[PDB]
RNA sequence: UGGGAGAGGGUGGUGGAAUUCCCGGAGUAGCGGUGAAAUGCGCAGAUACCGGGAGGAACGCCGAUGGCGAAGGCAGCCACCUGGUCCACCCGUGACGCUGAGGCGCGAAAGCGUGGGGAGCAAACCGGAUUAGAUACCCGGGUAGUCCACGCCCUAAACG
RNA sequence: CCGAGGGUAGGGCCCGUGACUGGGGCGAAGUCGUAACAAGGUAGCUGUACCGGAAGGUGCGGCUGGAU
RNA sequence: GCGGGGUGGAGCAGCCUGGUAGCUCGUCGGGCUCAUAACCCGAAGGUCGUCGGUUCAAAUCCGGCCCCCGCAACCA
RNA sequence: GAGCUAGCCCUGGCCAGGGUGAAGCUGGGGUGAGACCCAGUGGAGGCCCGAACCGGUGGGGGAUGCAAACCCCUCGGAUGA
RNA sequence: GAAUGCCGGCAUGAGUAACGAUAAAGAGGGUGAGAAUCCCUCUCGCCGUAAGCCCAAGGGUUCCUACGCAAUGGUCGUCAGCGUAGGGUUAGGCGGGACCUAAGGUGAAGCCGAAAGGCGUAGCCGAAGGGCAGCCGGUUAAUAUUCCGGCCCUUCCCGCAGGUGCGAUGGGGGGACGCUCUAGGCUAGGGGGACCGGAGCCAUGGACGAGCCCGGCCAGAAGCGCAGGGUGGGAGGUAGGCAAAUCCGCCUCCCAACAAGCUCUGCGUGGUGGGGAAGCCCGGGUGACAACCCCCCGAAGCCAGGGAGCCAAGAAAAGCCUCUAAGCACAACCUGCGGGAACCCGUACCGCAAACCGACACAGGUGGGCGGGUGCAAGAGCACUCAGGCGCGCGGGAGAACCCUCGCCAAGGAACUCUGCAAGUUGGCCCCGUAACUUCGGGAGAAGGGGUGCUCCCUGGGGUGAUGAGCCCCGGGGAGCCGCAGUGAACAGGCUCUGGCGACUGUUUACCAAAAACACAGCUCUCUGCGAACUCGUAAGAGGAGGUAUAGGGAGCGACGCUUGCCCGGUGCCGGAAGGUCAAGGGGAGGGGUGCAAGCCCCGAACCGAAGCCCCGGUGAACGGCGGCCGUAACUAUAACGGUCCUAAGGUAGCGAAAUUCCUUGUCGGGUAAGUUCCGACCUGCACGAAAAGCGUAACGACCGGAGCGCUGUCUCGGCGAGGGACCCGGUGAAAUUGAACUGGCCGUGAAGAUGCGGCCUACCCGUGGCAGGACGAAAAGACCCCGUGGAGCUUUACUGCAGCC
RNA sequence: CGAUGUCGGCUCGUCGCAUCCUGGGGCUGAAGAAGGUCCCAAGGGUUGGGCUGUUCGCCCAUUAAAGCGGCACGCGAGCUG
């Protein structure tokens, strides 16, 4: 049947792209953790 | 009047349609429309503040000259009478002599053709438009300016009208489509005539689905809710309200009056309204 | 052809008296109601009086044993639209007439549908009396309805 | 081929019968009240409407077959 | 299982707050009436469901027995 | 977090074929004029039958599954809320 | 040594279940160490409104070629979407961008918020909508509207010529719009041809034929032709379109008008360029100088901004055209022609699926277009089949039980069972025919019935053409033929009577309930006079609504019919400048502390003093509520009648053993051989009753009762048969569970149900197929119950606060 | 209570005997026939239907008879629900 994940690229990349977490205090935040953790990835791969 | 159809399907049994009689023209002035931003009853915070509402048929607004004083003594034309889907009231096209063109609701009676004016000097005749102190007491009348300048806002629905009671000072005495009395400044413009399209309030929808053609979605009871919605929500089986009848947020709805006491108009409202 | 009287009918308008309600005024110990009272209303200022306003319904005197209409029925006043009917003249048509099963129309009140309207009155209903009782008669309230428009109903001591 | 009639299906009219139910007629001496006839003690009658144990009551309009 | 009830012939007060039994109707006698009803004047009839106790004193307070009505009897 | 799901907003798309035959219109009849009757024309509808599509009634299977909701048969809606 | 501990390893179950749609295979020939599984050929089967083809998402090299087979592939593997390497994606015209705007987002100005931030006209961003110029063929192992060929086109820049008041982000027009139905004419597509082209072919009884088989086109500027869309012309006035305006709008005048003219598309034609089959040879050659013609059917597509009808009344902005203002009129712009210039990104491949979403090469999910033929009334239905694509990545035998899916069945026919559950029956079209009841539409496909193929003959009408031939569509009549049977296969209602509930079509617990529940038109009450009420928000701001009492919020009821009684004492709400109570504050009688005193400081009575409450009224489609005992009629029985207590008032009409009735299977009647259910009645209604509506009601219902007919493997009562499994052999190979086990019966005993203790009995050792009585078998630290001064949701006249409102 | 699935039905039985029938008896208010009552006897047998979820019961038509109990109110790793 009809599953949860119904991949968008555009969808993706206005949800969780880099443009949306700086726009918002919380977003940033997540920014910020992300990039003190270490992460390879800030923002989820998306390819416009 | 209103048209009835016969019963060859179980909802055209009881449907009623308006005659459309009085229209002369079946699409609107390009130049007089816009588009109406439909809402959904949702607010600038996306949320709900309309319950029920969404879904119905497109529309572009007609736009109404509610103003009228916009233009003292140049006469008008009456081109033609048109569908509104904005308003229960028909609509009237005017051709002024100046070359603009402009819409007002059309009154009763008013005959497409005939000549409408504005202004303190007016013959007393359906369409004119005059302040209220020159408009002889005792004459029906619609589109009721509240205060100066600042628009028709009284009498504006299908068959209804204000009546010119007296006068009183810089105030004439009204009786509103509601029975109310009230004081209204006599520099405030109002059209003589009521409003036509009377029979609008003799339809009958005949079905859901004539609801949801308006944007009406289904309004669903309060009995028939949980207690996490509704005062009257829950119970085992059906239930009385078991408290006094309750609006969703929990004030009362059978009698309790919401007006505020201490608002200014007050002093203007001579007596509260009929039956 | 020329004239007549008339609440005949339909529409639009409109006049004053009275009731009720509202407002201002002035005023105080009761008013109302009956066989008698009580319920009811009244010092939160009623009744009685004056002024202003709103609204509905009905048209006093004229008015009669009167008039008009086929009947039901028709009554302030104005205008318009319309029917019936009588008199005179003795001009025209030349029996073109009487009645009338069916059919069709009209048809008081009450009642019914949709909308409006609602002052007074008032089935139902409530209360006070009376009474053995009083689901009555009397008294105080009171909703349909009584009024308008349209559509139904089609009855009658619709009687001379 | 037609054909008495047999069969299948469904209608129509009539008669009989039916738990129960509706009022009707009648029946020597039952209970309740007293609506009508004398203004019958609220003149009666009336078409309609609503109400009431019952006669009846009341509204609206009508009739005299009522007033004396 | 819990609550209330029993008192002239009928239907109800009095019980809580011990002493003092009342109200309407019914019944009986007498009036008015030609007569009955209505109405008017008088009168009788309850020792209080029963037994036991408390008390100087019990319809009344406290217990047992008879009854008479209500309410309850849920989770499987 | 509304790429599932619920509502709404904007802009697009889809709904084989068959059936029934409203209003109106035309003519005829009718009458003082009408109402109205008949025929033809017409093509309405949360109308009817039924694919796509949207569903998920009953039963059977499946039940460490093909599948953390599926499969077969049957069934609802299918110009509309 | 235990924690259903944690991490890891390795056992058991077990060579067991399984190997993922029952569309299906067989052989020959290659290759290779090795072949059911790779390649080739022939035969067979499956899909064909797809299981074929083309887009868009999403995926991201999976594409092509060489070399490979450890692992991945449910087996095998020489093969592969796998490993290694090399190669492959070409645009002014396709899509997006250097264009426009939609919701929405953002946001100069401005508004608001402790901070973070929230809002907000314009403007800007935002597309699968608007707008915009490329078609046919050829080529690669792999791209192609991109490369090549042929024929077309767009914009930008410069120049030349001609023309003109040129000029805009401003004014105006236009763009510009719905649903249903639909005319004319075309194209796409398809059918036939005795016509034109073509390798060949004559079999097995016959046919050398008007035989069979194959094919008979595509694109194309200017011009022309056919069909259509769009559009009046002139002049005078002019205050309107936030300046101006010759434009547009309004008035007047002349002219002409299902036309015309002008303009714009579609289709046909068209110089030219391409394509071009079967078959037979080795994807290529040939055929072939291939032919390329007529007839019919014919779109939902095109002309398209067409027409009609309807009500629910159907985006914007740019491109474009016109108007003028600054300006500028050596400039500028329009038309024509020429040369030049023309960027960025995508383009491979999968794409109803082994490459996307589902942990898997997963019977699931996934938007748009094309989707051939024949027959069946039609069609995208159904059977077959074209093009094309497949046989589903374990096989080989066997022919048990049992399971699944399927077929048939003697006599009976619901006797099955909670229930006709299930499965039969019926079944399309044509005609005949069709009841109660009804809101007059319906009920209706009611019910029931007849017909249905093939052949010959006669005949009617329509389409195209020409008015005829042919082709195509719709019929009528007569005579015959055959079979068990003519919708001969496939797709395709069983029906009726009678209740309950809900009027109805709709909606719902994604994933145990589809319903009588929700919704619904409609009815009533109530708030709301507009800066409305109400809702969200601290606010600004929004929604309500660019609406205005015929409107908007809230509540109950639920089409429609006939109706909706009595109670206002309590709660609610509504009205009531009196009175009572009442907080802060006002007032300060009279005290008190301190000081030598002026003074400073503290308490403080009467009174005045809001809402709220009290108090007085109203109010039921507001919350709600609508009695008890005793007696009484000339047979009995019963009680129209009376008495008395109580209430705020004592349940009206209608209905009633009911979706409600406890006693209860009440009683009687119907139906049945027999009826706790059903239907109709009665009424001591435990415990109906009037908008939490009452009683009815045509139609409707995958709703829940009861009955009958039809028909049946439901059953008496089972039998046989088919296929897929189960079984055997080769390949691959799980699982929960598991203290260890050398794990019998009885009767006892034991913590009360013992393989394990006692006594007796029985019993050689080990498996395989089966059945499920036990191992208080597995699963899940019972979801019931209780306990915890454990939690959570919900309620209220529990407590105590808060928002909000006064 | 770190789970002993709970009514009835269906299927499949097996056991007890306080015996429903059949067999053997004594007593009888046993004439015969048919009964009553008690004793012995568990080998075999103990029907089909209407109503209800029902066990049970009542009813219809039969019968030699239409027995009563246990087996976790026997039996859901056997089915139904
Ligand atoms: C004095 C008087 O007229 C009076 C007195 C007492 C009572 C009554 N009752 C009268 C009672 N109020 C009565 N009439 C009434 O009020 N009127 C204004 C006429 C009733 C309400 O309609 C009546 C008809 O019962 C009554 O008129 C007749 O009763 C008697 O006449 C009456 C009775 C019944 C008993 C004794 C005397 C009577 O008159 C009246
Ligand atoms: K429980
Ligand atoms: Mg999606
Ligand atoms: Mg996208
Ligand atoms: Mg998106
Ligand atoms: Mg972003
Ligand atoms: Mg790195
Ligand atoms: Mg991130
Ligand atoms: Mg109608
Ligand atoms: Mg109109
Ligand atoms: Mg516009
Ligand atoms: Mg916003
Ligand atoms: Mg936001
Ligand atoms: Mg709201
Ligand atoms: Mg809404
Ligand atoms: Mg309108
Ligand atoms: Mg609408
Ligand atoms: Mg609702
Ligand atoms: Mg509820
Ligand atoms: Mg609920
Ligand atoms: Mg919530
Ligand atoms: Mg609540
Ligand atoms: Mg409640
Ligand atoms: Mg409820
Ligand atoms: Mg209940
Ligand atoms: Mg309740
Ligand atoms: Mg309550
Ligand atoms: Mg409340
Ligand atoms: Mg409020
Ligand atoms: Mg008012
Ligand atoms: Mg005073
Ligand atoms: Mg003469
Ligand atoms: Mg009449
Ligand atoms: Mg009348
Ligand atoms: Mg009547
Ligand atoms: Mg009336
Ligand atoms: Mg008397
Ligand atoms: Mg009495
Ligand atoms: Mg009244
Ligand atoms: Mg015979
Ligand atoms: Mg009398
Ligand atoms: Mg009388
Ligand atoms: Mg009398
Ligand atoms: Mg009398
Ligand atoms: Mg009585
Ligand atoms: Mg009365
Ligand atoms: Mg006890
Ligand atoms: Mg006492
Ligand atoms: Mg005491
Ligand atoms: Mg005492
Ligand atoms: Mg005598
Ligand atoms: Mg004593
Ligand atoms: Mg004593
Ligand atoms: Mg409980
Ligand atoms: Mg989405
Ligand atoms: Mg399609
Ligand atoms: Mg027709
Ligand atoms: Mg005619
Ligand atoms: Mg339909
Ligand atoms: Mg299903
Ligand atoms: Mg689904
Ligand atoms: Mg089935
Ligand atoms: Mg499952
Ligand atoms: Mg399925
Ligand atoms: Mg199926
Ligand atoms: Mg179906
Ligand atoms: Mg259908
Ligand atoms: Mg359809
Ligand atoms: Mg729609
Ligand atoms: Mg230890
Ligand atoms: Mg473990
Ligand atoms: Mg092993
Ligand atoms: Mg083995
Ligand atoms: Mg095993
Ligand atoms: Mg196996
Ligand atoms: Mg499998
Ligand atoms: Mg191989
Ligand atoms: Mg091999
Ligand atoms: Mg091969
Ligand atoms: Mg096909
Ligand atoms: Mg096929
Ligand atoms: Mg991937
Ligand atoms: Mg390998
Ligand atoms: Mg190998
Ligand atoms: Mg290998
Ligand atoms: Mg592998
Ligand atoms: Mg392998
Ligand atoms: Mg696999
Ligand atoms: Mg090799
Ligand atoms: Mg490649
Ligand atoms: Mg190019
Ligand atoms: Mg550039
Ligand atoms: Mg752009
Ligand atoms: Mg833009
Ligand atoms: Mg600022
Ligand atoms: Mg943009
Ligand atoms: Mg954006
Ligand atoms: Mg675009
Ligand atoms: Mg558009
Ligand atoms: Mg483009
Ligand atoms: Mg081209
Ligand atoms: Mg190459
Ligand atoms: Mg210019
Ligand atoms: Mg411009
Ligand atoms: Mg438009
Ligand atoms: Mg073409
Ligand atoms: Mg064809
Ligand atoms: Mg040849
Ligand atoms: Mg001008
Ligand atoms: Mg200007
Ligand atoms: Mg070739
Ligand atoms: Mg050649
Ligand atoms: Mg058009
Ligand atoms: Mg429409
Ligand atoms: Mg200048
Ligand atoms: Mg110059
Ligand atoms: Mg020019
Ligand atoms: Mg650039
Ligand atoms: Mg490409
Ligand atoms: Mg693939
Ligand atoms: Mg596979
Ligand atoms: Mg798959
Ligand atoms: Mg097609
Ligand atoms: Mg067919
Ligand atoms: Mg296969
Ligand atoms: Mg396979
Ligand atoms: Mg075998
Ligand atoms: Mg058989
Ligand atoms: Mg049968
Ligand atoms: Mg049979
Ligand atoms: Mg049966
Ligand atoms: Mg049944
Ligand atoms: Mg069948
Ligand atoms: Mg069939
Ligand atoms: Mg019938
Ligand atoms: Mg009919
Ligand atoms: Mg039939
Ligand atoms: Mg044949
Ligand atoms: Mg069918
Ligand atoms: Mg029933
Ligand atoms: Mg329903
Ligand atoms: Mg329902
Ligand atoms: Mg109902
Ligand atoms: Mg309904
Ligand atoms: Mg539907
Ligand atoms: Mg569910
Ligand atoms: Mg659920
Ligand atoms: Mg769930
Ligand atoms: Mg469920
Ligand atoms: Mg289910
Ligand atoms: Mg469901
Ligand atoms: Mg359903
Ligand atoms: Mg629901
Ligand atoms: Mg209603
Ligand atoms: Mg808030
Ligand atoms: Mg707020
Ligand atoms: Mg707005
Ligand atoms: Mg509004
Ligand atoms: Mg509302
Ligand atoms: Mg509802
Ligand atoms: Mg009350
Ligand atoms: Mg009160
Ligand atoms: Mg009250
Ligand atoms: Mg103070
Ligand atoms: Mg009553
Ligand atoms: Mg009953
Ligand atoms: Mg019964
Ligand atoms: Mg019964
Ligand atoms: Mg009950
Ligand atoms: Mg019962
Ligand atoms: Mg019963
Ligand atoms: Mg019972
Ligand atoms: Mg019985
Ligand atoms: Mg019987
Ligand atoms: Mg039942
Ligand atoms: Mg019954
Ligand atoms: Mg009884
Ligand atoms: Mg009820
Ligand atoms: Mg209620
Ligand atoms: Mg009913
Ligand atoms: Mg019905
Ligand atoms: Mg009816
Ligand atoms: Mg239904
Ligand atoms: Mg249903
Ligand atoms: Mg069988
Ligand atoms: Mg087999
Ligand atoms: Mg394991
Ligand atoms: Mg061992
Ligand atoms: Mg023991
Ligand atoms: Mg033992
Ligand atoms: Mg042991
Ligand atoms: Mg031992
Ligand atoms: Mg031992
Ligand atoms: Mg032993
Ligand atoms: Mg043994
Ligand atoms: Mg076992
Ligand atoms: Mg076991
Ligand atoms: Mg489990
Ligand atoms: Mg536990
Ligand atoms: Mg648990
Ligand atoms: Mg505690
Ligand atoms: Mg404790
Ligand atoms: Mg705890
Ligand atoms: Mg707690
Ligand atoms: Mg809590
Ligand atoms: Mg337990
Ligand atoms: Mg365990
Ligand atoms: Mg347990
Ligand atoms: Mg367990
Ligand atoms: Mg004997
Ligand atoms: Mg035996
Ligand atoms: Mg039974
Ligand atoms: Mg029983
Ligand atoms: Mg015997
Ligand atoms: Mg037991
Ligand atoms: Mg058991
Ligand atoms: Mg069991
Ligand atoms: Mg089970
Ligand atoms: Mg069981
Ligand atoms: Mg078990
Ligand atoms: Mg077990």
């Amino acid at each position: 049947m009809k599953r949860t994940w119904q991949p968008n690229r555009r969808k993706r990349a206005k949800t969780h792209g880099f443009r949306a977490r700086m726009r918002t205090p919380g977003g940033r935040k997540v920014l910020k953790r992300r990039r003190q953790k270490g992460r390879w990835r800030l923002t989820p791969a998306v390819r416009k | 009047a209103v048209k009835k159809f016969k019963p060859y399907t179980p909802s055209r049994r009881f449907m009623t349609v308006a005659d459309f009689s009085e229209i002369t023209k079946t699409e609107p002035e390009k130049s007089l429309v816009k588009p109406l931003k439909k809402t959904g009853g949702r607010n600038n915070q996306g949320r709900i503040t309309v319950r029920f509402r969404g879904g119905g048929h497109k529309r572009l607004y007609r736009i109404i000259d509610f103003k009228r004083w916009d233009k003292v003594g140049i006469p008008a034309k009456v081109a033609a009478i048109e569908y509104d889907p904005n308003r229960s009231a028909r609509i009237a096209l005017l051709h002024y002599v100046d070359g603009e063109k402009r819409y007002i609701i059309a009154p009763d009676g008013l005959q497409v053709g005939q000549q409408v004016v504005a202004g303190p000097d007016a013959p007393i005749q359906v369409g004119n438009a005059l302040p209220l102190r020159f408009i002889p007491v005792g004459t029906v009348v619609h589109a009721v300016e509240l205060e100066p300048k600042k628009g028709a806002k009284l009498a504006r629905a299908a068959g209804t009208s204000a009546q010119i009671q007296g006068r009183e000072g810089d105030y004439v005495i009204l009786r509103l489509p509601s029975g109310e009395l009230r004081k209204v400044h006599g520099e405030c413009y109002a059209t003589v005539g009521a409003v036509g399209n009377a029979d609008h309030k003799n339809i009958v929808l005949g079905k859901a689905g004539r609801s949801r053609w308006l944007g009406r979605r289904p309004h669903v009871r309060g009995a028939a809710m949980n207690p996490v919605d509704h005062p009257h929500g829950g119970g085992e089986g059906r239930a009385p309200r078991g408290r006094p009848p309750a609006s969703p947020w929990g004030w009362q709805t059978k009698g309790l009056k919401t007006r505020k006491r201490r608002k200014p108009s007050s002093r203007f409202i001579i007596a509260r309204r009929k039956k």
